[PDB]
C-alpha cells in the first residue's frame, strides 16, 4: 500500500514529467516490445516500427491511465476498473507482462529524470506501478 | 545467450564509459532500497536504515564494485556465461539460497542505473542488448538451481 | 477480486478441511522445505525433520491466519494486517516465496480433497491465496 | 537437473500408475480454467466458456494427451531434458510466444494432479522429486529464450 511520501513521490516525477507524459508512454512501449519479444503478440494489428504512429497513439493512452491512477491514488482499482476489465477479460494479458512494461515505464522515467529518478523517487515509483499492475490483473475470473 | 554485432556493439560501446567503482554500488544500494527484502542477506552491512544510509555506506559501494566487476567479465566472455558464472552460481546458489529472481532484480535494477546515468543515449535498441545480456547473466547465476 | 462464487468455494474446502486445518498447515510447510530448498533458510532456528514439533506448532498458526482470512474475507487487508508487517518488516519474506508456499498449501488440499478439489474449487482456492498472498507482501517499506 | 536415485525411485514408481489418456487433459483443462489468459494460445478448441465445458472439451483432452507424453519422455531421458525438449522450445519461445512463467504453471498444475489422483501415495518426498522433474522440463522447453 502506497504512503504518503510514495504519494508525494510519484506525482512529484509526475509533474517533472509534464507534458512529455504522452511521448514518454510511447517510448516505454517501444522499450517494451524491443526487449521482450514476447509482448508483441498482443499488438499483431499494430504497426510496431519505430515511429508508428499507432504505439504514438497507444502511448498516450497508456499515460493517461496512469495519470488518472496518480490523481485517485487512494482509490485505484475504483479508477482502473474498466481496464482491468479489458486486459484481463478481452486481451487476456499474461500477469507477467505488467512487470515487462513496469520496468520499461521506469527505464523510461530514468532515462528522462536525471534529478528525479532518485532511490527514494525509484522505489515509490516501482511501487505505484507495481499497485497499478495489481488491479489490472485482478479481474481473472 | 546470443547477441548480434549490433548488440554486442551497442553493449561494448556503452560500457567503457562505465564509472566501474561507482556504478555497482549505485545498483547494489536501489536494489536494498527498492527490494528491502534483499536486505536479508546484508545483516553485517551496517546501517541501511534511509535510502540516504545504505547509498553512502561504504560496504555497500566496496560490494557492488565486486557485483560490477562481475558484470564486466560476463561482458568479456558473452558465449560463455555459464562457465564464467560457475562459481558465483555455487556461492548464490548453494550457499547463499538466494531467490533467482533476485538476480533478474539486481539485472533490471541495473540497467535502471544505466538509463539514469546515461539519458537519451540509452536508447530502447540498447536497452534491449542490455536486456539480453542481464537475463544471461542471471541464467548463469542460477544455472545452479537447474 | 474474490467472486461470490469464490467465497462459496473456498469456505466449503475449509468446512471439508475442519478440524484436520492444523496438520494440514504442517504439512504445508513441509512440502514446501524438501520442494524448494531455499526456503528453509527462514527457519534456520527450526528442526524442519519429519514429525517435529516445532513444524507442527507453525502450521497450526499458518491454518489459523487463512481461516480467519476467509472469515473476514471481504476484508482481509485488515485481518492479515499484522501478519503483513511481521512477514515484510521483521522477517524481510521474499515475495516469491508465497507462491511457493501457496502453491504447497494447493497440493495439500488436493492430496487430501478427492472430491472437493475440482477444477472450478482449485481456480478459487488459487484465487483466495493470491489474495492472501498479496496482503502479506503489501507492507513494503 | 539430476534426481537421486531415491528420487528417480519415487518418480517411475508413480508415473508407471498414471492414465495417459486423461492426466494430460485434466492439467491442460486446469491449466485453462485456474490461469484464464493461457486461452489465448487455444482460440480454435471451440466451447471453453465454463469450467465443465473446458474438461469435457474433447480438443482439449486430446491436446493434454500430447502434453502428458512430452513429460514422458522426459522422464525416460531425465539427463538430457535439454536435447529431449530442442524441438517443443522452438515452438513454444520462437514460434508460439508462450511466457516461461506459464511452463512453471502447468508443471504446477500437473503436480496438483497427481496430488489429486494419488492422495496420500503423493507423500512430501515424493512432490519434491516431481517439483525437480517439471522444473526441469520448463527450464528445457524455455532454453530458446536463454
Ligand atoms: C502499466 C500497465 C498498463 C496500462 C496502464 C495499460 C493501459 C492501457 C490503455 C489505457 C488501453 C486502451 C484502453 C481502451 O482503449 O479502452 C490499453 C489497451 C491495450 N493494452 Fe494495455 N496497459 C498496461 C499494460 C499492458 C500490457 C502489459 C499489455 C500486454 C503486453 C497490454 C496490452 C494491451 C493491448 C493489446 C491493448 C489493446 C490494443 C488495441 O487493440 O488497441 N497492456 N492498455
Ligand atoms: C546479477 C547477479 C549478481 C552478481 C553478478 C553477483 C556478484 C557477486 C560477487 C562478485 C560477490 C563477491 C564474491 C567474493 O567475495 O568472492 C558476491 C557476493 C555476495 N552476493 Fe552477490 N551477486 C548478484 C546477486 C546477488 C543478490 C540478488 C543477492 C541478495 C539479494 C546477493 C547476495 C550476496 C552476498 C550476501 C554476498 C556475500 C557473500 C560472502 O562474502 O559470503 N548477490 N556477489
Ligand atoms: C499463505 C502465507 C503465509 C501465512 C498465512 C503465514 C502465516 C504465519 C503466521 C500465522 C506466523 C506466526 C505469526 C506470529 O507468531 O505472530 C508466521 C511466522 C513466520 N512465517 Fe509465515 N506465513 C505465510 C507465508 C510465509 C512464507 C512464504 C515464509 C517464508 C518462506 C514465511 C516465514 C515465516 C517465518 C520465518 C515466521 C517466523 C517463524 C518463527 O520465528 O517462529 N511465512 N507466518
Ligand atoms: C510444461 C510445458 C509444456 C509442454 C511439455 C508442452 C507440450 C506440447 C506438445 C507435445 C505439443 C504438440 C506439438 C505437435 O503437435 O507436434 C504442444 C503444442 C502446443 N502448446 Fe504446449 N506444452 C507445454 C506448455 C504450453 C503452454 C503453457 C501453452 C500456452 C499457455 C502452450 C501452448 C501450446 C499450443 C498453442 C500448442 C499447439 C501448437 C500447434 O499445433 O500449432 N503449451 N505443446
Amino acid at each position: 500500500v502506497l504512503s504518503p511520501a510514495d504519494k508525494t513521490n510519484v506525482k512529484a516525477a509526475w509533474g517533472k514529467v509534464g507534458a512529455h507524459a504522452g511521448e514518454y508512454g510511447a517510448e516505454a512501449l517501444e522499450r517494451m516490445f524491443l526487449s521482450f519479444p514476447t509482448t508483441k503478440t498482443y499488438f499483431p494489428h499494430f504497426d510496431l516500427s519505430h515511429g508508428s504512429a499507432q504505439v504514438k497513439g497507444h502511448g498516450k493512452k497508456v499515460a493517461d491511465a496512469l495519470t488518472n491512477a496518480v490523481a485517485h491514488v487512494d482509490d485505484m482499482p475504483n479508477a482502473l476498473s474498466a481496464l482491468s476489465d479489458l486486459h484481463a477479460h478481452k486481451l487476456r494479458v499474461d500477469p507477467v507482462n505488467f512487470k515487462l512494461l513496469s520496468h520499461c515505464l521506469l527505464v523510461t522515467l530514468a532515462a528522462h529524470l536525471p534529478a528525479e529518478f532518485t532511490p527514494a523517487v525509484h522505489a515509490s515509483l516501482d511501487k505505484f506501478l507495481a499497485s497499478v499492475s495489481t488491479v489490472l490483473t485482478s479481474k481473472y475470473r | 545467450v546470443h547477441l548480434t554485432p549490433v548488440e554486442k556493439s551497442a553493449v561494448t560501446a556503452l560500457w567503457g564509459k562505465v564509472n566501474v567503482d561507482e556504478v555497482g554500488g549505485e545498483a547494489l544500494g536501489r536494489l536494498l532500497v527498492v527490494y528491502p527484502w534483499t536486505q536479508r542477506f546484508f545483516e553485517s552491512f551496517g546501517d541501511l536504515s534511509t535510502p540516504d544510509a545504505v547509498m553512502g555506506n561504504p560496504k555497500v559501494k566496496a560490494h557492488g564494485k565486486k557485483v560490477l566487476g562481475a558484470f564486466s567479465d560476463g561482458l568479456a566472455h558473452l558465449d560463455n556465461l555459464k562457465g564464467t558464472f560457475a562459481t558465483l552460481s555455487e556461492l548464490h546458489c548453494d550457499k547463499l539460497h538466494v531467490d533467482p529472481e533476485n538476480f533478474r532484480l539486481l539485472g533490471n535494477v541495473l540497467v535502471c542505473v544505466l538509463a539514469h546515468h546515461f539519458g537519451k543515449e540509452f536508447t530502447p535498441p540498447v536497452q534491449a542488448a542490455y536486456q539480453k545480456v542481464v537475463a544471461g547473466v542471471a541464467n548463469a547465476l542460477a544455472h545452479k538451481y537447474h
